[PDB]
C-alpha cells in the first residue's frame, strides 16, 4: 500500500543517511496491522549490493543492482534488516525500565 | 564503494518519542576520594589484634564490601558521565550489576547484624556470653554472603544491553522473555529487594538502637554522652541516603499523570545513587576510626 | 605415606576436641575464696587437700568456687595462677574484734595485700561480713573500742556495721579499676550473681563495647 | 648449741674461702666470645588455651610435653607440629610436668598435693602419689620405677611408683622448694628453696651434703651442668649464679642493670656453653656460661616466658610462655 | 639445734678443691663438646629436622 511504500522509502533514506545506495532486489509483500496509531506495517525485503553510482540521492535511481520493519510522520523505527512489540505500542512506551542504577 | 557485504545487516532504534547532573558527578568524585583511600587504610591498619573478636570481623567485612563497591563505582561514573552511553559489552554490565547488588546487600546485612549483636551485647549479659564464639561469627558471615549472593536473578536473564537512539544502553529487562511474564517479575523483584534490603534492616536498627539508648539497660557505667550522639548520627546517616534510593526504586509505577510525571530522565536518580555511595563511604569512617576504643594506637 | 595421613587426622581430632573443651570451659564463671583465717576460707556459702572445688549452677550460670584452706606456704608462689577468676570472695567473721590470735588486724592486712595486688588489679572483691547476729549481741557486751580505735559512735549495731563497712571499703587504693561489693550475711547467691554479672558486663565492654 | 653452730658455720666459710684463689672470669679472657648468635622461631606450636606453666623434652628429642592452666597435658611432635596426645588432667592448677626417660610415662602436678603419673603405651591414669602437705613444684623421673618430687612444705620426696609410697624424705629447707634437677648419673640432685638456698641431696644416701647460698631472694629455677659437676640458679632479683659441687662455692654471677625482673626458668645447652634463661620481661636471653656475656635474645612471646627446655641432642630449644604458645628455636 | 650442728659439721668435713681446677675442668668439657653443640656451631639444613 501507500503506507508501506512510504515506510520503505523512509527506511531506505535512513540507510542512506549513515551506514553506495542499494535498491530492493528480492521483493516481497507485507501484512501490516493498522490499529495502534495512524498506521503500522511489517515489511521484509532484500537489498542490492554495491552500486553503479555513489550518493545518487536517497531514492534509488540505479535500476541494475530478509529484513524486518516495524514502524508507526514516524515516531519510531527499528529497521535492522526484534523489539516490534514496544515500537508498535508507542502510539509512555520506550521506557526500558530502570536505566538509572548500578543495578 | 562498499559499506557492507551481500547480507546487509545493521541496527538502529531511532525514535522521536546541568544543575543536577554536575552535582551528581561532584558527589561521586568526593565519595571516591574519601573512599578507596580511607577503606584501603582501614584494611591495611585493622591489624589491631590478631584473631580479634567478632567486632573486627564485622568491620573487615563491611570495609571489604565498601571497598569493592567503591572500586566498581568508577565504571558507573564513566557510564553516567558519557550522556547515559554504555560502550562496554553485556557481560561487563551484567558483572557490574551482580557485584553491585552483592556488595550493597552485604553491607546492609552486616550493618544490621552489627546492630543486633550490639543490642544482644548490652541488654543481654547471659545469653550473649554463650553465643559469641568465633566459629558462630564465621557461620553467620558465610550465611550473610550466601544470602546476598543468591538473591535476585541478574544472571543474564533479567538484564539485556539494547542500544537506543545514537546511544548504547544496558538495562534490566523484565520482559521480552515471555508474554506471560507481564507485570509479575518487575514489581515482585523490586518489592522483595525493598523488603529484604531496607524494611527489616531499618526496622531492626531502629528498634534496637532506640530501646538501647532510651532505656540504657537501666544500669550505670555507660557513657551516654558520646553513645547517644554516635547512635543518632549513624541512624541519621543510614536513613537520609538509602531512603531516596529506595523510594526511587519503588517509584517504578510508570502511570501517575503522564509518561514520567517526575522528570526522572535527569540526574535525580543518579544523585540519589550518589547519596547511597556517600553513605557507603561514610559508614566505615563513622564506625571504625572515630570511636574512643581506637585512636589510641596511632 | 599413610602414616602421615593418620597422624594429621589424629592431630585434627585432638585440636577439635581441645577447641570444644575450651569453648565449654570459657562459658563458666570462676570465683576464688580468700577469707582471712579460721573463719574465712572455710566460708558459709559452701553449705547449701589442696584446692577445694565447688560447682553449682545458678540462673543459667555455672559457678566454680576455688577454696584455699591448705597451702600455708608463700602466697605469691601460687597467687599468680589465679589471674583468671571473675571475683574474689573475702569473708570476714564479725564479733571477732575482741578475739585475739588481733584477728581483725590480720583480716585487714590480708585484704590490703590481695586487693592492692598486681595480679588482681582488675578482679572485683566481694566482701561478706558474716556472724552479724553474734556481732549485735557482742557489741552490747564488748565495746568497739578494743579494736578499730577512734570509735566515737554509740554501741549500736547499725552504726557499728556502717563503720565496719567504711573501714573495709577505704582500704582499697585503686578505687577506679576495681570496686568492692560489700554484703552482710538466698541473698548471698543473688548478690554474687549480680556482682559477677556486673563484672562480666564491664570486662566484656572493655574489649567489644564499640558504643 | 647456738655458739657451736656459729663456730662451725664460720669454720666452713673460712675453709670454703681458702680454696678460692681466682675468679672464673679471670682465666676465661683467652676464649673468644660467641655473642654472634641469632636464633629464629623455626616452629610454632599452638592449641593451648591457657598460660603454659611447664614442659619437658623427650629423650628422642622429637616429643615434648606441655602443661597449662586449662587442665590439658599435650604431648606434641615438634618435627611436624602434630599433637600426639591430649590428657584431660582432673586438676586445672598444674605447675610441673615430667616425661619418662624411656618414654612410656608422663607426670604432672600442682595445687593438688598429688603427683599424677600416666602411661602412654600399654591414655589412662597409672599412679597418683600423695603425701605432701604443700603444692608440688617439680616432678622429675629417674627411671620407670622411681620418681623425685619437691613440695611447698620445704620437703623433697623420692617415691616408689610400684608401691605408691614414699621411699626417702629429704628435709632441711627453710623456704618453699621451687625447683629440682637430676644429675646425668642419677645419683645426686640439687634443689633450691625460697630461703635463697640450694641443697644437694644423695638419692641412695638420703642425706644432704652441700648447701649453696648467696641469693638475695627466692630461687625459682635450677639445672645441672651437662658434666654434672656444676649447676646454675636463677632468682627473683634479676640474677643468675653458677655453683660447683666440688668447689662448694659460687663460681660466677650473671646480672644486667637494664634487667630488673627475675628468672622463671633456666636450662643448659648440650655442651654447657650456652645458658638459656627466661625472664619476666616478656623475653628469654642466652648467656655465655664461661664469659657472663649475652649472646642473644629469644624475643617473640606475648607474655612472660614461664618455661624452657633443651633437647638431649641440643639441636633446638623449646620455650613456653603465659601467652598460650610454644616456640621451637633452632 | 643439734641437727643443724650435725649438718654444719658434715658440710665442713667435705673436702673441697680449688676454684681454678673446677674452672679448668669446665673449660675442658666445653671445648671438648663444642663441636657437638648444634646451638653453638650452626648446622646445615641438610640434616636439620627443623630446617
Amino acid at each position: 500500500t501507500e503506507a508501506q511504500r512510504r515506510g520503505l522509502q523512509v527506511a531506505l533514506e535512513e540507510f542512506h543517511k549513515h551506514p553506495w545506495a542499494f535498491q530492493e532486489t528480492s521483493v516481497e509483500s507485507a501484512v501490516d496491522t493498522p490499529f495502534p496509531a495512524g498506521i503500522f506495517v511489517r515489511l521484509e525485503f532484500k537489498l542490492q549490493q554495491t552500486s553503479c553510482r555513489k550518493r545518487d540521492w536517497k531514492k534509488p535511481e540505479c535500476k541494475v543492482r530478509k529484513c524486518l520493519a516495524c514502524i508507526k510522520k514516524v515516531l519510531g523505527r527499528l529497521v535492522h534488516c526484534t523489539q516490534c512489540l514496544r515500537v508498535q505500542r508507542a502510539g509512555h512506551s520506550f521506557y526500558f525500565p530502570g536505566q538509572f542504577a548500578f543495578s | 564503494f562498499e559499506n557492507y557485504s551481500y547480507d546487509l545487516d545493521y541496527y538502529s532504534l531511532e525514535s522521536d518519542l546541568g544543575v543536577v547532573h554536575w552535582v551528581s558527578l561532584v558527589l561521586y568524585c568526593l565519595a571516591f576520594v574519601l573512599g578507596i583511600p580511607g577503606n584501603a587504610i582501614v584494611i591495611w591498619f585493622t591489624g589491631f589484634k590478631w584473631k580479634k573478636t567478632v567486632t573486627t570481623l564485622w568491620f573487615l567485612n563491611l570495609a571489604i564490601a565498601d571497598f569493592i563497591f567503591l572500586l566498581f563505582l568508577p565504571l558507573y561514573i564513566s557510564y553516567v558521565a558519557m550522556n547515559f552511553h554504555w560502550p562496554f559489552g553485556i557481560w561487563l554490565c551484567k558483572a557490574n550489576s551482580f557485584t553491585a547488588q552483592l556488595n550493597m546487600f552485604a553491607s546492609v546485612f552486616f550493618l544490621t547484624v552489627i546492630s543486633l549483636d550490639h543490642y544482644i551485647h548490652l541488654i543481654h549479659p547471659v545469653l550473649s556470653h554463650r553465643h559469641r564464639t568465633l566459629k558462630n561469627s564465621l557461620i553467620v558471615i558465610i550465611f550473610i554472603w550466601l544470602l546476598a549472593s543468591l538473591i535476585g536473578g541478574p544472571a543474564l536473564y533479567f538484564r539485556d544491553t539494547v542500544e537506543f537512539n545514537n546511544h548504547t544502553l544496558c538495562y534490566n529487562n523484565f520482559q521480552k522473555h515471555d508474554p506471560d511474564l507481564t507485570l509479575i517479575r518487575h514489581h515482585v523483584l523490586t518489592w522483595v529487594k525493598f523488603i529484604i534490603g531496607y524494611l527489616f534492616p531499618l526496622l531492626t536498627m531502629s528498634i534496637c538502637y532506640l530501646c538501647l539508648i532510651f532505656k540504657v539497660k537501666k544500669r550505670s557505667i555507660l557513657i551516654s554522652s558520646r553513645h547517644f550522639w554516635t547512635i543518632l548520627v549513624v541512624v541519621v546517616a543510614f536513613v537520609v541516603c538509602w531512603t531516596p534510593y529506595h523510594l526511587f526504586s519503588i517509584w517504578e509505577l510508570t502511570i501517575h499523570h503522564n509518561s514520567y510525571s517526575h522528570h526522572v530522565m535527569q540526574a535525580g536518580i543518579p544523585l540519589s545513587t550518589g547519596l547511597a555511595f556517600l553513605n557507603s563511604c561514610l559508614n566505615p569512617i563513622l564506625y571504625v576510626l572515630i570511636s574512643k576504643k581506637f585512636q589510641a594506637r596511632f | 605415606s599413610a602414616e602421615d595421613k593418620a597422624a594429621v587426622e589424629r592431630s585434627k581430632m585432638i585440636d577439635r576436641n581441645l577447641r570444644e573443651d575450651g569453648e565449654k570451659a570459657a562459658r563458666e564463671v570462676k570465683l576464688l575464696l580468700l577469707g582471712a583465717g579460721e573463719s574465712g576460707k572455710c566460708t558459709i556459702v559452701k553449705q547449701m587437700t589442696g584446692i577445694v572445688e565447688t560447682h553449682f549452677t545458678f540462673k543459667d550460670l555455672h559457678f566454680k568456687m576455688f577454696d584455699v584452706t591448705a597451702q600455708r606456704s608463700e602466697r605469691k608462689k601460687w597467687i599468680h595462677c589465679f589471674e583468671g577468676v571473675t571475683a574474689i570472695i573475702f569473708c570476714v567473721a564479725l564479733s571477732d574484734y575482741d578475739l585475739v590470735l588481733n584477728r581483725m588486724h590480720a583480716s585487714m592486712k590480708l585484704f590490703d595485700s590481695i586487693c592492692n595486688n598486681k595480679w588482681f588489679t582488675d578482679t572485683s572483691i566481694i566482701l561478706f561480713l558474716n556472724k552479724k547476729d553474734l556481732f549485735e549481741e557482742k557489741i552490747k557486751k564488748s565495746p568497739l573500742t578494743i579494736c578499730y580505735p577512734e570509735y566515737a559512735g554509740s554501741n549500736t549495731y547499725e552504726e557499728a556495721a556502717a563503720y565496719i563497712q567504711c573501714q573495709f571499703e577505704d582500704l582499697n587504693k585503686r578505687k577506679d579499676t576495681k570496686e568492692i561489693y560489700t554484703h552482710f550475711t538466698t541473698k548471698n547467691v543473688q548478690f554474687v550473681f549480680d556482682a559477677v554479672t556486673d563484672v562480666i558486663i564491664k570486662n566484656n565492654l572493655k574489649d567489644c563495647g564499640l558504643f | 648449741l647456738r655458739q657451736e653452730a656459729e663456730q662451725l658455720k664460720n669454720q666452713i666459710r673460712d675453709a670454703r674461702k681458702a680454696c678460692a684463689d681466682a675468679t672464673l672470669s679471670q682465666i676465661t679472657n683467652n676464649i673468644d666470645p660467641v655473642g654472634r648468635i641469632q636464633m629464629r622461631t623455626r616452629r610454632t606450636l599452638r592449641g593451648h588455651l591457657a598460660k603454659i606453666y611447664a614442659m619437658h623434652w623427650g629423650t628422642d628429642s622429637r616429643l615434648l610435653v606441655s602443661a597449662s592452666q586449662d587442665g590439658k597435658l599435650i604431648i606434641w611432635d615438634s618435627y611436624t607440629t602434630n599433637k600426639v596426645h591430649a590428657i584431660p588432667l582432673r586438676s586445672s592448677w598444674v605447675m610441673t610436668c615430667a616425661y619418662a626417660p624411656s618414654g612410656n610415662y608422663v607426670a604432672c602436678g600442682g595445687l593438688d598435693n598429688i603427683c599424677s603419673i600416666y602411661n602412654l603405651k600399654t591414655v589412662r591414669v597409672s599412679r597418683e602419689l600423695a603425701g605432701h602437705t604443700g603444692y608440688l613444684s617439680c616432678c622429675r623421673f629417674l627411671d620407670d620405677n622411681q620418681i623425685v618430687t619437691s613440695s611447698g612444705d620445704t620437703t623433697c620426696a623420692l617415691w616408689d611408683i610400684e608401691t605408691g609410697q614414699q621411699t626417702t624424705t629429704f628435709t632441711g629447707h627453710t623456704g618453699d622448694v621451687m625447683s629440682l634437677s637430676l644429675a646425668p648419673d642419677t645419683r645426686l640432685f640439687v634443689s633450691g628453696a625460697c630461703d635463697a638456698s640450694a641443697k644437694l641431696w644423695d638419692v641412695r644416701e638420703g642425706m644432704c651434703r652441700q648447701t649453696f647460698t648467696g641469693h638475695e631472694s627466692d630461687i625459682n629455677a635450677i639445672c645441672f651442668f651437662p658434666n654434672g659437676n656444676a649447676f646454675a640458679t636463677g632468682s627473683d632479683d634479676a640474677t643468675c649464679r653458677l655453683f660447683d659441687l666440688r668447689a662448694d662455692q659460687e663460681l660466677m654471677t650473671y646480672s644486667h642493670d637494664n634487667i630488673i625482673c627475675g628468672i622463671t626458668s633456666v636450662s643448659f645447652s648440650k655442651s654447657g656453653r650456652l645458658l638459656l634463661a627466661g625472664y619476666d620481661d616478656f623475653n628469654c636471653n642466652v648467656w655465655d656460661a664461661l664469659k657472663a656475656d649475652r649472646a642473644g635474645v629469644l624475643a617473640g612471646h606475648d607474655n612472660r616466658v614461664s618455661c624452657l627446655g633443651v633437647t638431649d641432642d641440643g639441636m633446638a630449644v623449646a620455650t613456653g610462655s603465659w601467652d598460650s604458645f610454644l616456640k621451637i628455636w633452632n | 639445734a643439734r641437727k643443724l650442728v650435725e649438718q654444719l659439721k658434715m658440710e665442713a668435713n667435705i673436702d673441697r678443691i680449688k676454684v681454678s681446677k673446677a674452672a679448668a675442668d669446665l673449660m675442658a668439657y666445653c671445648e671438648a663438646h663444642a663441636k657437638e653443640d648444634p646451638l653453638l656451631t650452626p648446622v646445615p639444613a641438610s640434616e636439620n629436622p627443623f630446617r
